[PDB]
């Protein structure tokens, strides 16, 4: 189970 | 030849709490094990993954500890977040490493994910045929 990493956010 | 042994994956260990993801378009409910540690944000192996497509993978953690005393159990949960994105617990943002979380709190994670937790126990049970005496300091009204 491969998931993207953290984000910025708006 | 087998290609499989031993067992590696753990899950569904021991029932003690849930999280009410409150949406404006439905609901969701997370189950809670006594895995002393619980990783939520978007990665598969944390314990809740949100439906966030920015959502921490190390959003953040809580632990699930739970203990008897007397005759019945004590559960407590404490919130642990990394610092990174942006997680606000009880409608107020957290700035300490040790929060502790209870019954009834309401949790909000990135900005909009808003969920409330509460200890399953076991069972519920209806109000239909459960009456409250005053006695123990149940209600006020």
């Amino acid at each position: 189970n491969i998931t993207q990493p953290t984000q910025q956010s708006t | 030849k087998r290609q499989q042994r031993s067992n590696k994956p753990s899950s569904e260990y021991t029932c003690l709490g849930h999280l009410v993801n409150l949406i404006p378009g439905k609901e969701q409910k997370v189950e809670i094990t006594n895995r002393n540690v619980t990783t939520i944000g978007r990665s598969r192996s944390c314990d809740v993954i949100l439906s966030e497509p920015d959502i921490s993978t190390f959003h953040a953690e809580f632990h699930l500890l739970q203990m008897d005393v007397d005759n019945f159990q004590r559960n407590l949960i404490n919130v642990i977040d990394k610092s990174r994105n942006g997680t606000f617990i009880n409608g107020n943002r957290l700035v300490k490493k040790d929060y502790i979380l209870k019954n009834g709190d309401r949790i909000v994670f990135g900005k909009s994910c808003s969920f409330l937790f509460k200890y399953a126990s076991s069972s519920s049970t209806d109000i239909e045929n459960d009456d409250e005496k005053v006695s123990s300091e149940s209600r006020s009204y």
